[PDB]
């Protein structure tokens, strides 16, 4: 974190304060893909049952 | 502004294209930071009397 600041400021020494050096973002852990169901349920059971 | 997110972030392909512009939005991230600091100093001048 101190070296994040030193390069951001182009310096080998740092003055007191807060320096923004980057950004963080949380990435996806899973993919949720949802497509709607078919109302007219398929009669496979009419051949098997 | 997270200018990566603003232009097109969380994409390898967008990042590679955004990077062809160097510091094009970095300078604005710095300009907004400078404005926010000026606004804090301005608040202190008005109220911390």
């Amino acid at each position: 974190p101190l070296s994040e600041t030193k390069c951001t400021l182009k310096s080998f020494t740092v003055e007191k304060g807060i320096y923004q050096t980057s950004n963080f973002r949380v990435q996806p852990t899973e993919s949720i893909v949802r497509f709607p169901n078919i109302t007219n349920l398929c009669p496979f059971g009419e051949v098997f049952n | 502004v997270d200018c990566t997110m603003y232009i097109c972030g969380d994409s390898t392909e967008c990042s590679n294209l955004l990077l062809q512009y160097g510091s094009f939005c970095t300078q604005l991230n710095r300009a907004l930071t400078g404005i926010a600091v000026e606004q804090d100093k301005n608040t202190q001048e008005v109220f911390a009397q």
